[PDB]
């Protein structure tokens, strides 16, 4: 787990990017946070 | 269409199987229990699976299965296949007057042979039915007088309608071929080919 | 406290329990309620009691602070609010004389 | 873009082979006092002098990378010091201590054959810097096998300035936060809270909030 | 903290081999009416008797671990069973359940 | 895929985290959802 | 990483899953971000 | 429903296993401490395994192997075994007369022999009660006269309702097959079958 | 465009292949079904694979080698295959006055051989259509007369113009050098060249 | 339980060991300077490690050894060991009558003999204190008169209490098991049991 | 602090290195541009790894062995390590006369021999600085009359202070054991100790 969680925020963005795309499908986005 | 061997063409006589491996494949969900049982559960079809290797192979040989694979190929047919030590008769008769009840079911059989048939199967005999492509192995016989009873493995796959015969000999397995998508044969210096071998799979 | 019946409950739990630093706890099963304390007889422990695998962080930038206010809700002043504020010298001097704001109500 | 000298271009064009050398000013944290020390550091494989200042060798392990794009961010680094040196882990480990500001510069030094620092600023005839920031955190990894090799770390984080979004810093009408007050012996006085010293003489606001 | 009994802190001190046995008292879903049977189930590698309940062995598979932390959570768990014991199919189901709240104890 | 599921599911704090790290690079949290 | 990137972008559901499990755990949902 | 062996088959002796293998699995979570203890839970049953190996066979004694084994599959049932290096019949007498107290439960078994029983167990002894199908293992034996005292491993699966007998003799072990789902028979052009092996757990 | 060889070069005989490997790669996406049926789904080309092998070279047949694979390499073209043991002239006559319906596609061919030609094709032989650079098998052959059809694998990438005409006679591959990215020769100090080999896939 | 041994029962001579590795395990956290340096740091215990061949055994002592770790695992206990030739002896006397200085601390002790004692020992000799488990190695001894000084590896886990005597002769290891989930043994058809072997770890 | 050695321990000639590897170390960060270019950039030391390995072991040699290792543990000091290959007196004379200028730096070393000196060095020699424990190795060398200069290997890691004396004899690697946090002996029953070797690499 923990090589997990290294790794994982090592590679911090692509997560984000794949986030924003299933919430782009559905019709949102996090950049509502942004301004929020 | 019919696997060529040497009883299709008896010349070739290189053409016979050096090897075979018919496997049971029989898919369960198994669980271990803390309490040390073991629990399995049937479903999903039990199929044969058989590999075979052949000899070498001098080249026109070689060239008559390879044009007999190219055809199975381009139609889209089933491999049938012999046995060849299975093949060895025990039983005979006319089994077209054998008559089979219908709604039979489980693993099971009985039959009237009317006193048509002669000798018995051996445990570890071949068995088919003639309406349906499946085969089952017996794995015991019991007689009384003319009426027979017939365990078999698997169980059957369908409900006895009444208008089945029995097939002992010239057992057919129906087939596919799982190698097919990468087959290549080297042509060794001395002018022969080596190593050519099948994975074949029953298909339902 | 007043309570807003209308607010779902986990929520007015949370905001009542953040009005006094309480946590809740249902490990042993029980529900257990423990606040925070000094306390004089603390379990004692050392490292090699542990598996060995310990990890320390530090998050001073974000959560520090060096001067408050906070605001109410006042009767003598007709419920009306309140805004109560003060600094700290020595922690100003301990830090590099960067002021920071810490808001509350 | 900064114009560096063409004199490095050239030279880096060339050479196929090349020494670099990361040097770190730091500044300590925990200084109770306004007056600090600096530490300076090398990752390179032995000690440096540059301004005659000698950097040590050997502390440091590693460099994160540094992005920056259009959008405003706070530009964070990282990097790591071995977790083995007993006086780094009691640089942190003090209970005294606080680092909310400290200062830490990274220069870049193209090192030739001579053990010379390659001259590549034009402002400075001397090396890049690679970064420039203010501390924000740390921390501590130690690993311990049962068997075999275990390993300890120090990290430590920076950022530029903005390094909490979260702070307000604006002015606003009320006499305690304008002087700056705080309680002493018994009663208010002004303090060092004050934005500028001068402000503790105003009482003004004083009225405001019955006004 | 909940204070054990020191003859237990002691024993755990000592002995290095141990045997632990998870027991678990389970409301059955889908009583229509109020009253509702109860099953009892063990992880461990027999029956185990406690209070007098006879506790069943074998059905347990897994039991997650269970965390907490200052701030309030639904501090939630899962258990797992075997799929081929054809009655807690059956105890899932059935069409007439429900089990909005049925009661756990472990 | 499944076994993906399976791990993440599993590991979900790490992905949270990783998230995190990100929005507040740029200076945002998910936090917002919680008061929200 | 290039190859994670590739992954979790074909992956992405399963990540928006497990990160809806955490914030259910704490009783948030990013659904409040769809009608937001 | 034995295995079938050259006990039961002298004709058959290729039956005879050529090696054997009894593992014990005690599954166990441990860890190392930094100061250096040990520390161990237990869950889960001990069970053993049996591995077994065949020489070349015959097809005679292959098919009455394969009419064991399709039976055992068709009926669900347990392979029963038997182990000769534990067949020593140093214990004898009216065992059936026995006398086990009720309420006995882990490790040790103590017995009112009633002075009936001849001979003595000895460490290493397989040791079995009548009302249950689990095979312990004697770690230690004590008398008192009349009275016997063993210590068992692994720990009693069941609380003794006082009706088990003990059975120092014949005990076989109750299994199935948990390589059975991909069996099969390679045949070589000697005639003859090869590759067999059998991997067997206990269950309960 | 030939890939030297003794026919080209006798007194080169080193370049006679020590064995060669032909493959058919016909990608296929496939599943199997519980119920025991197999599925697939065929999409892209079938296309032929070859391997050769070379023993120890002298430097003068290596340079001619070399010569000719980077010639190919420099012109960016394709290497023309021969391949020996389908090398027989089973059938021959005025080819070119042959005429192929247009419009046939699929896997049958039927031709007017107008009685032109002599002898016939066998299973296994090769063919090819004047056209196109594709090489196809034959699986199957009839005669009426002077109509021929054959059916034959793959099926056809073209459909027929009416232009095409028949090849039954020195077929040649049309293939370029899949391994040639990092080519290179090992020489040793006896003054010999070792270690080639060649990949090679058709492309059309 | 001491473990047996060509000492505690001589008749059972094929018991003793064929070979042995005395491993040291010493957990460090290292690291490697870029300036060259590499830094060391003892933390957590050092632990000996023991790995043990036997030769092949008769099914007799190999039921005495089964037995003997069957009642290891019911109890939980630990494995005393003594390994052979340390067991040589150089030192002996009444190691009663040796006093130690208490608060001893560090790899130097210092003891008074009143020269009761006979011998010395050599570097490479093992040695224990009788009040605690831990086993440690003799770097070097110095004399001086009646007064000794040993320097050992590790160093010493305690603070001597002033109520210790040394032990020089029958120092036994108290271990713990790790292949014990798994143990599992193989009748060779000759009659033997063959690869048996342990991997026995100290604990503390 | 040397490692026992034949030249120590004549008596001992087991300790004689069977066979030494030497290696260079130069960690490095290097890329390949698509226009053919190679770029690398050097961080970190360069060090040298030595791998030793020896024959079987009889007990006395052995015990001196265990006797050297275990000390360095327990002191945590450092390996000192001969080297027999570079063991040539080619350079001799009152070495502590000669002057280095301070303030040399980087790769090239001037010395004013003074005259005094007799013989040269040569490419491949073993250099070193009186005041620090580096070694390093002759690239190049030229002469001036009384005036040297050296060209060296790796790069200095140290500015001159103009107290630093050359060495150029008796050089010792001055190192410490990685290998040694799981070492350990085999002991079979010849009565010999096998598998021992060496990792070292040098630290300063």
């Amino acid at each position: 787990a923990a090589s997990f969680r290294e790794f994982a925020s090592s590679n911090s963005g692509a997560l984000r990017d794949a986030v924003e795309l299933a919430l782009n499908e559905n019709g949102a986005s996090l950049k509502t946070l942004g301004n929020s | 269409m019919r696997l060529p061997d040497p009883y299709t063409n008896p010349e070739l006589s290189g053409l016979g199987f050096e090897s075979v491996n018919l496997i049971d494949n029989d898919p369960v969900i198994r669980d271990e229990l803390p309490n040390g049982k073991v629990n399995e559960v049937k479903v999903s079809a039990q199929y044969w699976g058989i590999n075979i290797s052949y000899p070498e192979l001098f080249p026109d040989e070689y060239s008559v299965l390879d044009a007999f694979i190219l055809e199975y190929k381009r139609t889209g047919g089933y491999i049938d296949v012999i046995l060849p030590q299975y093949e060895a008769f025990r039983v005979r008769g006319n089994t077209n007057l054998v008559n089979i009840p219908a709604g039979q079911k489980g693993s099971n059989i009985t039959m009237d042979t009317q006193g048509v048939l002669t000798g018995i199967p051996k445990p570890g005999d071949l068995f088919k039915l003639s309406n349906h492509p499946k085969v089952y192995k017996i794995t015991s016989f019991n007689r009384s007088g003319n009426s027979w009873s017939i365990n078999v493995y698997p169980d059957l796959f369908i409900t006895t309608t009444g208008a089945e015969k029995p097939v002992f000999n010239g057992i057919l397995f129906r087939t596919k071929l799982m190698n097919g998508d990468a087959f290549g044969s080297t042509l060794n210096n001395n002018g022969t080919y080596s190593g050519i071998s099948l994975n074949l799979r029953e298909s339902l | 406290t007043i309570l807003d019946t209308s607010e779902s409950v986990f929520k007015n739990v949370q905001g009542l329990l953040e009005s006094y630093g309480g946590a809740i706890n249902n490990l042993s099963g029980q529900y257990r309620v423990t606040v925070e304390k000094y306390s004089n007889t603390p379990l004692e422990i050392n490292f090699l009691d542990t598996y060995g695998d310990l990890e320390l962080s530090d998050t001073t930038g974000r959560n520090k602070f060096n001067s408050v206010q906070a605001s109410i809700v006042d009767p003598a002043l007709s419920w009306k609010t309140n805004s109560i504020t003060f600094y700290n010298s020595n922690y100003k001097e301990q830090d590099k004389n960067l002021d920071k704001k810490l808001q509350l109500s | 873009m900064k114009q560096i000298l063409d004199s490095a271009r050239n030279y880096l064009k060339n050479n196929s082979r090349i020494k670099t050398a990361s040097l770190i000013s730091l500044e300590l944290p925990g200084s109770t006092g306004t007056s600090t020390a600096f530490i300076y550091l090398t990752d390179y494989f032995r000690d440096v002098i540059y301004n005659g200042i000698l950097y040590q060798a050997g502390k440091v392990k590693s460099i994160s990378p540094h992005k920056q794009n259009r959008d405003l961010s706070i530009g964070s680094l990282s990097f790591t010091i071995t977790g083995t040196a007993q006086d780094e882990v009691l640089k942190l480990v003090q209970n005294g201590v606080s680092f909310l500001d400290r200062t830490v510069s990274i220069h870049q030094a193209i090192i030739t054959e001579d053990g010379s620092i390659l001259p590549v600023d034009p402002d400075t005839n001397g090396p890049l810097l690679y970064f420039r920031g203010r501390i924000t955190g740390g921390g501590i990894k130690d690993n311990i096998s049962t068997s075999g090799v275990g390993t300890s770390t120090i990290t430590w984080n920076c950022s530029n300035q903005f390094y909490d979004f979260d702070r307000v810093n604006g002015r606003y009408t009320d006499d305690a936060s304008h002087r700056g007050l705080e309680v002493v012996a018994g009663q208010l006085l002004p303090s060092n809270g004050a934005k500028r010293l001068e402000y503790q003489e105003d009482y003004g606001f004083f009225h405001a909030n019955k006004s």
